[PDB]
């Protein structure tokens, strides 16, 4: 590992390794090896996200690195990448344009970690999601997944569907309105079975993992088609109760109201734990790039 | 309808009207001599264009870009009035520069140093894909980027 | 370097590189045959381009637009292999379409139906003036609108 | 007369006629001939000006016409001109693009009167200015003029310099900062003498007519060059007192502060009377188009 | 006739009458009967449109009425309607909310003419369209129509489909992208045959009347689906040439670029004439309400 | 050294010293002396610049300091300076008002480093530019310079012209449009020869160092004078090819399009290396203030 731009940058072997390092770092001992000691990572979030900025910041600090960075704001991505190369030993970037990280990674000598590019990918988030799943079931092979909500414009879904190709899912249910369906291009990449469906109550009873993404108003024919459809891609307390005893509900946070807040008190709610592995998982990805 | 060439490249059998687009596709537009005829008779095509570039032997790489708009074209390399190679055109694997990505949020549609690149996905009905954003384009989008 | 024409127009003595711009200036880019050679030897110019348009005898009006970028050019009209008119180029009085007005607040720079029109003010060092807003342009601005 | 797009549309003969009709209409009798009776004029002020809208409106009403119009606000000028041609018998238009009226006049069958196009012309305003001058001196030939302020971007100056070519001015002083000088193109059109000068106190003593235009901040290297220069292209009470006994000061209104308000009480102030001839002059131009 | 809120307010008999009066008023004699003499019509365009404001204004003036009105700009529609009832003898209104005119017409004692409500209807525009068609073919029965572009959110299409039910069209082709299809509710009202189709070159050869509406970007999944589709719902010069010798192309103006401007020079272009009947048609509708 | 507010704060002796320390720090060893250990520098960028913020930040960290700071956003400069004096051991500030740093430096007990004040100065940037030049030619005396673009409102030009007075340039060509000329005040300070010129192709063949600054639209009579002039103050690939074998092109980044991007592949392009010395040069200036 060097550039982390796509979920395809990871092999199954690299992922099993990152999981083991995440176990170790989780068990938050005061002797973690400071593999980034004397190194500066720059966090270049052209498109802001405080949750994710702070999460990489804390990983980098836990490993002994110094952090520089910016958040927001006619200078070329290439010129900025060049400058960060004078100033730092690696870059974590978040950008509004698809492919931005790919392109930075080709300009750049130091590693570049994609923390979100446009609607294309967010690979570290996918690593966090599968880490949470494998932690719960001691496996990823054999599981039955359902992705619920917007599956067309969500980079986390794109990264999760791609990373799952390093594993053997039994089946991935794609549950969305007709409008928010996974694009053809992305479905032709996959090497595991998938089935499109409009209502989650049809198959909720079968699914090991339910992964939800927000539907946004700002994305519809008119406000009336959104108001008619919005209601049935929420994770309600009733949809939670119809899931199997051992199943989990996942969501890459923040949330607004796509999850009934009463759900956070059930044992199936796992999105809180999911956000909590973010730091050790990113420490591990960083350890695989700089410390091996 | 144009004279014989001592050294260089002859591109025959281009669809009528598309010689100017063949030159663009090759980056040509200084030093060397060029001749074209447009809309001349072709026994197999009805009509056709012909381009002749003195003093430049076109590579197989540059020549395969010609298939994006003139898949029937034939390329002959000429030395001392004699044809020394009839090149076999293939569909190119990668296309940098000639084609833009129709996604306005692709880094290639916004940063000048970020040069558009498409990798061919299927030759058959031709589909190509942006290496930055995975947007797909077909023969129709291809041809109307270049013939405009 | 190209064959003799039965009927039409031969435009010889174009500065090397400017044949494509001569075609644009004439509105040409369908039906009829065309041939060009670019960068061939000229005894008086060093290098030159030549354009041949079958089956079209260019008017004096269209031909005078050619002087905006190829003032040395010569135009021959051809019937049955014989030259029947060597046209005397003059500087055009009016130019609609080919040239844009550099004033972004001119109605011609904003309304599609408002076609740009320049009237020649002096031939001598050539200055032309927009008929809508009176902005003046010189040979240099002229030539870099057309050779781009 | 038909289209009034440039001050060049008027001959010396047409102007002497308009002056006589303006005398008659001024002397505001209750028997004015209603030459626009049964006619609708549309006032199409794409770029608004209430002063001028109301002025053409009142002229058109004084002559018995109906008025329709609009003020302000992706539809082509050509389509609008076409529509006004269904709805009306003539058009008075004001536009932000140079040449707009010229172009309308070529699309249009009914007459088109330019009431301002971009920075190019305002011909009716020039007719009003020379009417005021000829009224005062019984002549325009032989006078010594000075134009003061911005002479580059003021369409009223452009129309006044062009209309004066139908007459024989002794001399036209052009008094501006270096930046706001009359353009070369416009000076080569003129057929009478002109002299450029930076300070008005150099020649104020010689001038029959002083015509002033505002200098705007929004037009300078920086705010400091404007603050240094602004002061000496105002018509001050002192610059007024150094003018000859019989001279007049003119300004196409509105004003902000380019004229000391104490000047409005001197006999040389003529800008109030100037705005007051606007309506009869436009009635006359309308009478020459529709009533002869 | 009294309130004109829907195209359903007209019978076939009332329409044939309006056509005859439109013939008469077109032939623009100087003896038109001033049926609105002493009456004030208020034009209440809560949602502005200058083209249509001026058009009703001119109709009302041609008939001898006085006009008052406003354009634009927390006061209740009901209170405004009440006030116009003190001030006037009828109301022409344009509003952004569907059903607004219907509701005004129930509050109001004087007539109310809907000149556009939301995305619901514009009945006078439909009357103008069928007037143009009947003028050309001496009939509306038996014709083959095609509506091209946005058929879901265009109030003129809604009013044209409804008014055509007073006649016997042979067939109405509905040609739109999948997204911009006529709503189910509106299709179940119709009493004549209709067929949905995605490309106009499939049936252009058959159609007597082609009526086009703009597709707007601001209405799509993403800008890429719009850029892919936009091109083939334009009336191009080539699509015009493949239509029959006697056919006509119609568009309720303004246009931006849904019609190639070269088309305006063909004999099949009829949108210019169509806008030109607007005034006599509205004079006729007004004559049926006030003068019979 | 203590306050660094003007390029005049440096002597020739202090500059030769800073160059030697920059050599040492460049050669980026892992034993740099942590002269700022236990010290906090505050970076007070009232006017933001991320490139320069990060550059001082990294210098300060490389030397063992802690960084606090802000970027952007009715509190007096004097009160802010006072507060930073409670919180820190030195201040690097960037401000929109000319003289701001001068004034802070008089309120403040801890050192104040001007990283840009208004259009007045940026002294550390000038130190970086001469460092790059002296590195290349083993000298600054005897060179022939040309400054190209905007020379009136560019604080980097002002700081470079002033710092060059500690040296003996053969000649400094000032190449700008008439509008963007170096101010009289600044030219009377200089103690070396200078010559004003409008086109760079006149003397490009003579110049050791070409230093370019952007011309901005937002600074002109009208957009047409800018569009006419802009083209010939770009560093084109052709203007690069006409320079001597040993010459260098410099630009204080970021750039937009005042440099043809093909130039970045020639050996004469030195602006990339120039930005890369920023950190060691600022480390050296900091070492001269705190570590001697
Ligand atoms: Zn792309
Ligand atoms: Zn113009």
């Amino acid at each position: 590992l060097k550039h982390i731009i796509s979920a395809y940058n990871f092999s199954r072997d690299e992922l099993e390794d990152i999981f083991a390092l995440t176990d170790k770092y989780s068990k938050n001992l005061n002797d973690t090896r400071k593999i980034l000691s004397g190194k500066t990572i720059s966090i270049a979030f052209f498109e802001p996200s405080t949750r994710t900025y702070l999460s990489f910041q804390k990983a980098i600090i836990n490993l002994g690195g110094d952090v520089i960075g910016f958040s927001g704001e006619g200078e070329n991505l290439a010129d900025t990448i060049r400058m960060l190369n004078n100033y730092s030993d690696g870059i974590v970037m978040r950008h509004k344009y698809d492919g931005a990280s790919r392109f930075a990674s080709e300009i750049s000598d130091i590693p570049v970690i994609n923390a979100g590019d446009g609607k294309h990918e967010h690979p570290t988030q996918a690593v966090i999601d599968i880490y949470t799943i494998n932690k719960h079931f001691n496996t990823i092979d054999g599981l039955v997944f359902a992705l619920l909500g917007d599956l067309k414009y969500a980079r986390t879904v794109n990264s999760l569907l791609r990373i799952l190709t390093r594993f053997r899912p039994k089946l991935v249910y794609l549950i969305s309105p007709q409008l928010l369906r996974a694009r053809k291009e992305i479905l032709d990449e996959l090497n595991y079975p998938v089935k499109e469906v409009e209502n989650p109550f049809e198959v909720i009873n079968e699914v090991d993992v339910l992964y939800v993404t927000r539907i946004q108003k700002e994305r519809f024919v008119d406000e009336m088609e959104y108001e008619k459809i919005k209601g049935s891609y929420i994770v309600s307390l009733d949809l939670a109760n119809k899931m199997k005893k051992d199943s989990i509900i996942l969501h890459p946070l923040p949330r607004v109201n796509e999850i009934d807040r009463k759900v956070d008190k059930t044992t199936k709610a796992k999105y809180f734990e999911q956000a909590s592995y973010g730091v050790p998982v990113r420490m591990s990805i960083l350890t695989k790039i700089y410390g091996e | 309808m144009v004279s014989k060439i001592k050294n260089g490249t002859v591109i025959d059998h281009i669809p009528a009207g598309r010689a100017f687009a063949v030159l663009n596709v090759l980056g040509i537009k200084e030093g060397f001599r060029i001749a074209l005829v447009i809309n001349v008779d072709s026994k197999k095509m009805g009509k056709k264009d012909i381009v002749k570039i003195e003093d430049k032997e076109i590579s197989d790489t540059e020549a395969n870009l010609i298939t994006l708009i003139a898949p029937t074209a034939t390329i002959n390399i000429v030395r001392e009035y004699e044809v020394v190679k009839k090149t076999k055109l293939e569909v190119p694997k990668v296309v940098k520069g000639i084609l833009k990505c129709p996604n306005p949020y692709c880094i290639t549609s916004n940063d000048v140093e970020a040069i558009p690149t498409f990798k061919t996905l299927t030759e058959k009905p031709l589909k190509m894909r942006c290496e930055y954003c995975e947007t797909i384009i077909d023969e129709n989008e291809i041809m109307s980027q270049i013939l405009g």
